[PDB]
C-alpha cells in the first residue's frame, strides 16, 4: 500500500494535499471525493508505488485495494458509503445513483480502516496504461469511477473539532499483472 | 457478538455495535415446491441483478418526530431491475433483509422501536389516500403511533418481529423475513405484504451543545425471488 | 552450451518466476487472519 | 514459495454471518489489508494462465542504454566510469539499495569535421582501460599505450561495433546505489559526505593511432546489465537530478496535476 | 422437409413452405468457458424473460425497393427485459435466432436474398451519420446495394449464412448464429456483432389485377445470453 | 477431418432408373450442390497426386511486401504502425476477419541529395520504438535518444539490411480488420466509426546519430507474416482505396468489361 | 533445432494441409443426400 495525492486543488501544498475533509451536516446524502480508477492515467494515482510501476509499461490486468483510514477523535461517530462505477457514461451524480454499483457501507469504531476491492470487469484480457485521445484514440480504455458519500453524518460532543480527515492507500492484488516495457515520462 | 458482515451480490455492510440478527417465525427465505405451486409456465430466478442491497433516501429525527414507515415492495418498485422484472411480469414472490442504520455520540439518549408487520392496513380514517397506503421510496410519517395506525395498542407491537436501537447500546439493526401470504403467489404492484416501521419511544436528548441533526438510514435487499406470466411493463 | 571460460561471457538468465510477497507486505510478529478482527 | 503465473478465482455465495469480518481492517499495525475478492463479492470460477516474466529483475534490467558520449580534442579524451550523466538508466538502478550484475559494454564511433558534420573515413581508434594507481597518457603519442599489462581493444569505424563482458569488480558482496556516509577518517567537510569510493574503478582512454587532419573522432558508450541480484527495494526518485555525482535537489509543492475539485473526475 | 415449428420461451411460429434451417458455421449458440472468461464477477443469465421471438415492423416490397438492413443488437436495444438488462450492465454476450417472412400467390414472381454479415461496415460516404450506423428497430434502406454498402461485389455475398426466397419455391427463411468476436464479451451500447440485409435480386411482377401491396416481416429470438458488470441504466 | 491431395476419380457405368436423381438441387436451402462427376458422366480411374499446400494460409501469407517509405526533414522522421498506405497487402490482409501472427520487419536504408540523386556515402542511422503514452523525440539530439527502456536498432548504410521478429502484441485474443463499432462512449461523431484503437501500438522514430552536410536519408520498411490463424472469410475487395484509416469508396456501374451480345462468347 | 528464447524467432510452419469445407459449403440442420431431392 501506498499513499493518494487525492485533494489536488489549487491552494492546497505539501502535506495537505494527502487528507480528504470530513464536516458535520446540515443537509442530507451530500458527496466526500470522486477519482478516476485507471492506474496509469496522469492525476492524483501518478506519484504512487503503483502509480510509478505502472508508467514503466504499457499494458495491465488485475482486481484493485482500495484501503481508508479515519483519524477523528475516540467520541467522534459517523457512517460513510464507497461505491465503484463501472464504464458507460460520466460519474453518478447522487447516492441513489452510486449505490446502484459495487458498494461498501463502513462505520467508524474499534477497527481504525476499510478495504473497498475494485474487481477486474473488463472487455478483454488486457487495457492501455494511457488514456490520450490525441492520435491513439486510447479513451477506448477507460475503466470507471470511484465515489463517497455521507450515509448518516458525521456527529460530535460539545466544544469537539467539527472537521476531521481520511488518509486513502492502494495496492495491486495477486492477480495483477503488466506488458511491454517502456520509458517513464516522469 | 457486536460486529458483523453482510454480503449480498455486488454489495456489502459492515457494522461493529450489532445486537446479533433475528430471522422471522424461525425461518429463511426459500424455492416454491412443486406441490404447493399453480401457474404452470416456467418462471423467471434474475439472481444477482435483483437479490442486493439497495438505499433509500434518509429521514431526520427531529424534536418532533413520532415515526415513520415503509410498504414491501411499493418503496422499491422503481429501483433497478427489481423494478423492471415487477413491472413486466404479472405474479411475484421473494423474502428480505433489513438494515437500519443510526448513530450518535456518549453524550447522546434516545430509543427506537423497529418493527415488520405483515398485512398491516391504515385505518385512522374513514377512505385512506393513495398517498398514504403507497408512498413510494420516500415513506410516510405516523400521525397516530399510540394506537399503531390500526386500532391496537403500540406497547403490544412486540408480538411482530422486532429489534430495538438504544443509543447507550447500539447503532443498528437487522431483520431477516421470509414469503408470508395465504396464497403461492400474488401481483406486485396490487397488495403490499409487509410494513417496516420506525418508532421514537424515548425522545432524542443530548449534553448542551452536542451535535443536532441525527439522521436514520434504511438499506433493503431482495431476497429468494422468482417471477410468472410475462407481457407489457403496468403500473398503479 | 557455454563457449567462453568465465561465467561474466554467458547470456541473460531464463528462471523469469515470482514469490509470496509477505516479508514486505505483513512483516508482523503475530499472525491475523483474514475472517478475523485485527485488534482484540 | 515461487509461481509462475498469477492467482485463479473460485466460485463465491452470499453470507449472512456475525462470525466472519474479511473487510474490517487496522492500518496501525503496519500489514497491508488481506481481504480477497472472493470475499467482498459473489465470485465466478476463471483460469488464470498470465504470466510473470517481464516484471523480473532480468526481465526489468537486461538491456542496454547510454552512459557516456564525448569527442576528442588533440587526438584524446578520457572518462570516469561512473553511471552517472544520463539519467535514465541512473533513474532505475536507484529502485535498489544493494546489487550485484555482469556488464556488456557496447563502443560506437564515428568521424566528424570542425562544423560537426560527419564525414565518409575509416580510421582505427583504440580504447585502454586503466585502474586507480596506474599512470595514464598525457597524448596521442605517451608511451603509456604500449598496453602491455593494461587491457585495451582495437578497431576501425568501418567494422561493425566493438563489445566486450566484464564481472562483478567491487572490493565489497554487493555495489550499493545509496551510501549515508563519509569517504574517510578525520574528514567530516560537506563535499565528503555520500560517496563510496568503492564503486570508482577507474578511467577509459581514447585515441586515434593516427593523426586525423582536421577531424575528430565522437564516441558513445552503451551499458547492459547481467545476471542481475537485488535486496531491499527503495521508494522511487519524484524530482530532477542537478549533479553527477550526488543526490542533490530543489523542492516544489506538488507531484501531480491540480484540478478545479475533489468531488469532479 | 417444408414444415417447421420454433418455440423459445412463452413464444412460438409455424411455417408450411419452409426450405431447411441454416446453422452458422455449423455452431449453435453456447456459454463462455472458464479458460477463456476474464471479468471475475458472477454473471446473470435472465433465461426464458429474455430468450424468446420479437417481431419488428413491417416493410413494403415497392416497385422502387432496392433493398433493407438491420443492426444486431441496435434493433432490440429498447424492446422488453432484453433490452432493460442491456441497459443496466456494462458488458453482453449471446447468439440469435432469425426468421423473414414473405408471402404471396401461385400468380407472382421475384426473389429476396436473405443474409447475416458478421462486423459489416456502412462506407459509401466520407462520414457516416449516427441514423445510418444505428437505425434502431425501423431498420434503414439500402442506396447502394450493387457494392453491398461495404465496396465489395453483391454477387460474392454467399460466402457469409444466407437462404433465398424464392416466390415459386418457400415463402419464408430461417438462420441460427453464433456469439463472434476477437474477445469473449463486449459492450451493447458501442458495438455491432452482426447485420441482416434483405436485397431483392429478381424483381416483384404478377397476372394483370393480382394484389400489389406485398409486405415483408422479421422475427427474432436472443438465444443463450449472458451480462456482467451491473451500474445504472445507460444508453447512446 | 484432414488431407494432403486433392480427391481421385472412380469408373462409373450407365444409369437408367427413377430412384436415384443426383442433378436436381434446390439453392434456396443455402447449400452449395453436391453432384460428383462420376454420378453426371461415365468416368475412368484416375489415382491424383496434386498437392494443396501452395493454398494454405502459410502458402499464400508468408512472404515480404513493403508497409513504409520516407525521407528524414531536419535529420528525422516517425511513422504511425498501421499497414494502410500501400494496398497490396492492405487488400489480402481484408480477405479475413481475425487473425492472429507474429511479424518480421526489414529495412532498407540510403542517402541522396537534394536533387534525389544517390550518393555513394556510408552513415549510422539509428531507429527507436515509442509505444503510446511514452515521448517521442522532437529533434535529431533530443535526450529522448538515450533508449534506456524503448527498443533500439543501429546500424549501417553499408551494412546488410537490418531485420527484427516481433510476437502477437495485441490486447485482444486476435487482430481485427473490419470493426462496425465507435472509438468511445458518448461520441457517436462520423470521424469516431470503424477504427479499433487496440490495432494501433505506437510509432517508430528514425534519425542519422550525426549531422549530414545537405543529404537526407531514405527508408523503406518491408513486413512478413509468420505463423498465421485464421477466421471468417470475407466477401474480396473490388473498388478502389480512398484514405489510409477507412474503408470509404466511390460506386460505379459495373465490375467486368462489356461485351456486343449475350449470345456471342 | 531452435536456436533463439522466443517462438516469434522461429521459422515458418510446414503443416500445409487442407480439410473438409462443410462448415462453410452445406451448413444445415438436416442432412441432403446426392442421389435423393432436396425439398420433399
Ligand atoms: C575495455 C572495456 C572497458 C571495461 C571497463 C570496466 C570497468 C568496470 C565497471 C563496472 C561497473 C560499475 C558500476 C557500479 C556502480 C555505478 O557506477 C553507480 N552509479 C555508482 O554510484
Ligand atoms: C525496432 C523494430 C520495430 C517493431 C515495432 C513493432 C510494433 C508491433 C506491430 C505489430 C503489427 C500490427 C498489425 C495489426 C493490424 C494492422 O495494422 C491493420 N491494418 C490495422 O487496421
Ligand atoms: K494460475
Ligand atoms: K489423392
Amino acid at each position: 500500500e501506498s499513499l493518494v495525492e487525492i485533494n489536488n486543488v489549487s491552494g492546497v501544498e505539501g502535506v495537505a494535499r494527502y487528507r480528504i475533509p470530513l464536516n458535520v451536516q446540515d443537509a442530507m446524502d451530500g458527496q466526500i471525493m470522486a477519482v478516476r480508477v485507471d492506474p496509469g492515467a496522469d492525476g492524483p494515482m501518478q506519484s504512487t508505488l503503483l502509480g510509478v510501476f505502472t508508467r514503466y509499461y504499457t499494458q495491465w490486468s488485475g482486481s484493485l485495494d482500495f484501503t481508508f483510514m479515519f483519524c477523528g477523535t475516540f467520541m467522534t461517530t459517523g457512517k460513510v458509503i464507497i461505491a465503484y462505477t463501472p464504464p458507460g457514461g460520466d460519474q453518478p451524480g447522487s447516492r441513489q445513483q452510486a449505490m446502484l454499483g459495487t458498494h461498501v457501507v463502513w462505520d467508524f469504531g474499534l477497527q481504525s480502516s476499510i478495504t473497498l476491492v475494485v474487481p477486474w470487469i473488463s472487455s478483454g484480457h488486457f487495457r492501455g496504461t494511457s488514456l490520450d485521445n490525441t492520435i491513439y484514440k486510447y479513451r477506448y480504455y477507460e475503466a470507471g469511477y470511484i465515489t463517497m458519500w455521507y450515509q448518516t453524518n458525521m456527529v460530535v460532543p460539545p466544544n469537539f473539532p467539527t472537521e476531521a480527515s481520511i488518509l486513502m492507500f492502494v495496492a495491486a492484488q495477486p492477480n495483477f499483472s503488466l506488458r511491454i516495457l517502456k520509458d517513464r515520462p516522469d | 457478538d457486536r460486529v458483523a458482515q453482510l454480503t449480498l451480490g455486488n454489495s456489502t455492510i459492515t457494522t461493529q455495535e450489532a445486537a446479533n440478527i433475528v430471522v422471522a417465525y424461525g425461518r429463511w427465505p426459500s424455492g416454491l415446491r412443486d406441490t404447493d405451486a399453480t401457474a404452470v409456465d416456467k418462471p423467471t430466478q434474475p439472481g444477482v441483478s435483483a437479490e442486493r442491497f439497495y438505499t433509500l433516501p434518509s429521514v431526520q429525527w427531529t424534536t418532533s418526530f413520532t415515526g415513520h414507515y415503509w410498504k414491501l415492495p411499493d418503496a422499491l418498485s422503481d429501483l433497478g431491475l427489481f423494478g423492471q422484472n415487477l413491472q413486466f411480469h404479472y405474479l411475484y414472490r421473494g423474502g428480505w433483509a433489513i438494515h437500519v442504520q443510526c448513530n450518535a455520540t456518549k453524550f447522546h439518549q434516545g430509543t427506537l422501536l423497529v418493527v415488520a408487520v405483515p398485512e398491516h392496513k391504515i385505518q385512522a380514517q374513514s377512505n385512506p389516500s393513495f398517498g398514504r397506503t403507497n408512498p413510494g421510496e420516500a415513506g410516510a410519517a405516523c400521525q397516530f403511533p399510540f394506537t399503531f395506525e390500526d386500532g391496537t395498542a403500540l406497547g403490544n407491537a412486540l408480538i411482530y418481529p422486532h429489534q430495538w436501537i438504544n443509543l447507550r447500546t447500539n447503532n443498528s439493526a437487522t431483520l431477516v423475513l421470509p414469503y408470508v401470504n395465504a396464497i403461492p403467489m400474488d401481483s406486485g404492484i396490487k397488495h403490499n405484504n409487509w410494513t417496516l416501521l420506525v418508532i421514537p419511544i424515548v425522545p432524542l436528548e443530548y449534553a448542551v451543545g452536542a451535535t443536532t441533526f441525527v439522521p436514520i438510514t434504511v438499506t433493503i435487499a431482495p431476497m429468494c425471488t422468482e417471477y410468472n406470466g410475462l407481457r407489457a411493463a403496468v403500473t398503479q | 552450451i557455454n563457449y567462453y571460460e568465465n561465467a561474466a561471457s554467458n547470456s541473460l538468465n531464463k528462471q523469469d518466476f515470482t514469490q509470496d510477497p509477505d516479508k514486505f507486505t505483513r512483516p508482523v510478529a503475530d499472525i491475523m487472519k483474514e475472517a478475523a478482527v485485527p485488534l482484540k | 514459495t515461487i509461481k509462475n503465473t498469477v492467482e485463479n478465482t473460485v466460485e463465491s455465495t452470499h453470507s449472512i454471518s456475525t462470525e466472519a469480518t474479511p473487510a474490517l481492517q487496522a492500518a496501525e499495525t503496519g500489514a497491508t489489508s488481506n481481504a480477497s475478492d472472493e470475499s467482498m463479492i459473489e465470485t465466478r470460477n476463471v483460469v488464470n494462465t498470465h504470466g510473470v516474466a517481464e516484471t523480473s529483475l532480468e526481465g526489468f534490467y537486461g538491456r542496454a542504454g547510454l552512459v557516456a558520449m564525448f569527442t576528442t580534442e588533440g587526438g584524446i579524451r578520457s572518462w570516469y566510469i561512473n553511471f552517472g550523466k544520463y539519467v535514465q538508466l541512473r533513474a532505475k538502478l536507484e529502485l535498489l539499495t544493494y546489487a550485484r550484475f555482469d556488464v556488456e559494454f557496447t563502443i560506437v564511433a564515428q568521424v566528424v569535421d570542425e562544423q560537426a558534420k560527419v564525414k565518409d573515413f575509416n580510421v582505427d581508434y583504440q580504447v585502454m582501460y586503466v585502474p586507480p594507481g596506474a599512470s595514464a597518457p598525457d597524448g596521442q603519442d605517451s608511451f603509456q599505450w604500449q598496453s602491455s599489462c593494461n587491457p585495451s581493444v582495437i578497431s576501425n569505424t568501418g567494422l561493425p561495433p566493438a563489445r566486450v563482458s566484464v564481472p562483478f569488480m567491487s572490493s565489497a558482496n554487493a555495489y550499493s546505489f545509496s551510501y549515508d556516509g563519509y569517504i574517510q577518517f578525520g574528514d567530516t567537510s560537506s563535499s565528503s559526505y555520500g560517496i563510496l569510493p568503492i564503486h570508482y574503478l577507474g578511467q577509459l582512454v581514447v585515441r586515434t593511432c593516427e593523426d586525423l587532419d582536421s577531424a575528430r573522432l565522437r564516441v558513445r558508450i552503451y551499458a547492459k546489465p547481467k545476471h542481475m541480484r537485488g535486496w531491499i527495494p527503495r521508494s522511487p526518485r519524484m524530482r530532477p537530478y542537478v549533479s553527477r555525482f550526488t543526490g542533490i535537489y530543489t523542492d516544489a509543492p506538488s507531484f501531480c496535476v491540480n484540478r478545479e475539485s475533489i468531488t469532479t473526475a
